[PDB]
């Protein structure tokens, strides 16, 4: 059974590590279960503040600062945004290009996350150090494709490695860590943490691959700079010898993604079956990505190859279209002035208004967005199940086969396990679309080399800018006023995800995840940190 | 086993973009710099420990006998009394305060530590000040939004083998940003022939020319772009796109608007 205490109490944890950003997590615990949870996003840097008055064109370049982990994805939203705003259609390259931007994104992104954020959650490093490197080669043949790297000769290299740094004393990032001396919620036998840390340091220089790849359309990364309005500049990435050298690098970043990521993922669910049911909502909402009409918000929606829409109370025989006007954003517990409740986006209000730390009624630099009165879940697992419910092939596929690997159920997927899962299947199919997609548009610009189209700035206009970025749903929304920027608000998916309770006290997405979670050590909290990183956090993302 | 430099990393008002720079870094790969070359001992990004654990780490990290050097990423929210940027209940400009007084060094990555950055800029809601302007103390600037992985390893790999080196006005070692972009621009015969794009859309950005009135900011910033490249195949203006003057201080409100010339 799942190791749990006896404990009864509170418990903060702050810092929350491994995510990007600033978040403080306090739970009520009663008898080794979590009772109740609070959401704190610990920074406030206000951006929609510091966007008024400027230039249109500028937001892409400001509100890409939002966030360096998942860069680019806010310079696509606002461009789309002020795309829409001057009613500019851009030409089919430059869909093209920046769909496979946001492309090398989701691979680059899901990797890391998965390796470097949330592994050390399931992953003992130090218990590698007590494996066989020959039983733990023969164990990585059985479990996933044959690899040079898997070799007992590679494990061994990697386990010496590991060794001369342990005994070193200087223990780095791994100090103080969860997993020292052991502890019960912890399952991997020694061999899987041996093969789970020796692709956690291959998955370092795989990073820098796709950071490689992305910036052969995007200019570089971190914050790509080929984005215009109307379209994008780099004439170049459509070119035959870059798209060769994107192509080789996609394919070498999705060889480790199915030699490595995707087996890693399947052993340690495989181990965790008891996280199928710890940790899961009830509402799913996305926008969608990768459209084949993005010509405007509604085309976004309805052509996304990444299906949009809104599962409410897990009901998968109810996809629902996404209604745009029925988003709001709530600040009752949030830090923000009393009275800024209820906001659609186009009528964002961000007037910051700190109080105390662990202020039970304003808690939080994040708003809570809600649609329709209620809190959504977004990102990997809202898009496997929209896309799942409507029958799209690859999700159908790659789901069951990850259902039938672990003999469990699709209601299994309503969990921790279930989000983590996720996340990998959908860089899976992912990364089975890219040469067909790199193909499209090498044809493409061979053909005809427009990737920008002309347009002209308003007086006065307003635009919304859609995409699901790693994290999930994200929309930029502007108002310009005398050519001018007179409001743009974000609502991102770590402000759906991790958001506080809103204006009905409801409880968000990760509050309402980490009830029933159970704590093994309440000195050594690591459940908290697995829902919680399941949900892959970003509270600069989520505060702005 | 010989003893490595322990280094504590603090984040503050940041986008975490500037740690993501920091581990494209290829000369060495970041593994074999916190394996071999330093002791990263504390990292909120990739760290095991969380919470109170965590909060121990840098306690002992600060406390170690042998002295650690700081980075610091990220601007510091000073508005009521630091309490808009928090970390385990302190506000961030307290916990950078005490982990600089006992430094060996300070390097500040990314322009919004060295100068404020974007959450600076006007109005400037958190009161955010660069790490310098707000502690009042000498600190080693690797700036650009965020700088290139080779300027930033450059910089502590120098400062651990060979001490400080020698800095420009902005702080800056001159090493990587001693020449402006400008400079080493494969368009600048473009420039000194005024070959310019009027438009994204035109037959002369297809062509190459230069973006200079398309408002890049090359002929004032100082950085080392053109001539190393980001991710070992492309930077900006190749991608056709202006410089925005990222790596200067408050190009935020200097360098904008951005397609425009000053
Ligand atoms: S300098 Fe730029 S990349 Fe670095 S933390 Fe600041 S905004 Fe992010
Ligand atoms: S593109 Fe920019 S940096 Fe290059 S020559 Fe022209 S103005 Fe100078
Ligand atoms: N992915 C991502 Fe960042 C968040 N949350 C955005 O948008
Ligand atoms: S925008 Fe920054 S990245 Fe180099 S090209 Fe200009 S200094
Ligand atoms: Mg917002
Ligand atoms: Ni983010």
């Amino acid at each position: 059974p799942t190791p749990q205490s006896t404990f009864t109490g509170p418990i903060v944890v702050d810092p929350i590590t491994r995510i990007e950003g600033h978040l403080r997590i306090m739970v009520e615990v009663e008898n080794g279960k979590v009772k109740d949870a609070w959401s704190s996003s610990q920074l406030f840097r206000g951006l929609e503040i510091i966007l008024k008055g400027r230039d249109p064109r500028d937001a892409q370049h400001f509100t890409q600062r939002a966030c360096g982990v998942c860069t680019y994805v806010h310079a696509l939203a606002s461009s789309r945004c002020v795309d829409d705003a001057v009613k500019v259609s851009i030409p089919a390259n430059a869909r093209m290009m920046r769909n496979l931007v946001m492309a090398s994104q989701y691979l680059h992104d899901h990797l890391v996350h998965f390796y470097h954020l949330h592994a050390l959650d399931w992953v003992d490093v130090t218990a590698a150090l007590k494996a066989d490197p020959n039983k733990a080669a023969k164990l990585a043949a059985s479990i996933a494709p044959a690899r040079p790297g898997n070799s007992a000769k590679a494990l061994k290299a990697v386990q010496d490695k590991l060794k001369a740094f342990v005994e070193s004393g200087q223990l780095g990032i791994f100090t103080n860590a969860y997993f020292l001396g052991g502890h019960k919620a912890y399952y991997l036998p020694p061999e899987v943490d041996l093969i789970a840390t020796a692709h956690y340091l291959e998955a370092l220089h795989m990073q820098v691959k796709a950071a490689s790849a992305m910036a052969i359309l995007g200019g570089k990364n971190p914050h790509t700079q080929f984005t215009v309005v109307g379209g994008c500049s780099n004439y170049q990435g459509l070119t035959k010898d870059p798209l060769a050298n994107y192509l080789a690098l996609s394919k070498e970043v999705c060889q480790f993604v199915n030699e490595c990521y995707i087996p890693d993922l399947l052993a340690v669910a495989g181990f965790y079956k008891d996280w199928g049911g710890i940790g899961g909502t009830s509402n799913y909402l996305a926008f969608g990505e990768f459209a084949t009409d993005d010509s405007s918000p509604e085309k976004h929606l309805a052509t996304s190859q990444f299906p949009s829409g809104v599962i409410t109370g897990r009901d998968l025989g109810k996809v629902d279209n996404v209604d745009l006007g029925a988003i709001y954003e709530d600040v009752k517990y949030s830090w923000y002035a009393p009275g800024g409740d209820g906001k659609h986006p186009y009528d964002g209000v961000t007037d910051p208004k700190y109080t105390k730390l662990d202020d039970k009624d304003h808690y939080s630099w994040m708003k809570a967005p809600r649609y329709k009165g209620k809190a959504m879940e977004v990102g990997p697992l809202a898009r496997t199940f929209i896309a799942y419910a409507k029958g799209q092939p690859d999700f159908k596929k790659v789901v069951d086969m990850v259902l039938g690997k672990l003999s469990v159920p699709a209601t299994a997927l309503h969990s921790t396990l279930g989000r983590t899962a996720a996340r990998g299947i959908e860089t899976a199919i992912v990364c089975a679309n890219m040469e067909k997609w790199i193909k499209e548009m090498a044809d493409s610009g061979a053909k005809d080399n427009t990737l920008c189209a002309k347009w002209e700035m308003p007086e006065e206009s307003k635009g919304v800018g859609l995409a699901d970025a790693p994290r999930g749903a994200l929309s930029h929304w502007i108002r310009i006023k005398g050519k001018k920027i007179d409001n743009f608000q974000l609502v991102v998916p770590s402000t759906w995800n991790l958001g506080p309770r809103g204006a009905q006290g409801d409880k968000s997405p990760v509050e309402e995840a980490l009830i029933g979670t159970p704590i093994a050590d309440p000195k050594r909290p690591v459940e908290i940190l697995r829902t919680v990183h399941a949900f892959d956090p970003c509270i600069a993302c989520g505060v702005h | 086993a010989k003893h490595r430099p322990s280094v504590v990393w603090l984040h503050n008002a940041e986008c975490t973009g500037c740690t993501e720079a920091a581990i494209r870094t290829i000369k060495p790969y970041i593994d074999a710099l916190i394996l071999d070359t330093i002791s990263l001992d504390y990292q909120e990004t990739i760290m095991a420990a969380a919470g109170e654990a965590a909060e121990a780490a840098l306690h002992q990290a600060l406390e170690g006998k042998d002295g650690y050097y700081l980075v610091v990423e990220g601007g510091l929210p000073t508005i009521d009394g630091g309490q808009w940027g928090m970390v385990a209940g302190h506000p961030m400009i307290e916990t950078t305060k005490k982990a600089a007084a006992k430094a060996k060094g300070i390097i500040c990555i990314g322009t919004c530590s060295a100068y404020g950055g974007v959450q600076k800029a006007k109005p400037n809601p958190s009161q955010a000040k660069g790490v310098s302007e707000a502690l009042g103390v000498k600190t080693i600037n690797i700036p650009g939004c965020p700088p290139n992985p080779i300027n930033f390893v450059g910089a502590v790999v120098h400062v651990l083998t060979k001490g400080i080196p020698d800095l420009d006005e902005n702080g800056r070692p001159k090493l990587f940003y001693g020449e402006l972009v400008h400079d080493n621009c494969p368009r600048l015969p473009h420039f000194e022939a005024s070959e310019f794009a009027p438009s994204f859309d035109s037959e002369e950005a297809k062509k190459g020319f230069c973006l200079y009135e398309l408002g890049c900011k090359g002929p004032v910033t100082y950085n080392n772009c053109p001539k190393v490249l980001f991710n070992q195949v492309n930077w900006p203006v190749q991608a056709g796109h202006p410089c925005l003057g990222c790596s200067e201080p408050d190009f935020w409100d200097t360098m904008t608007p951005f397609y425009e010339q000053g």
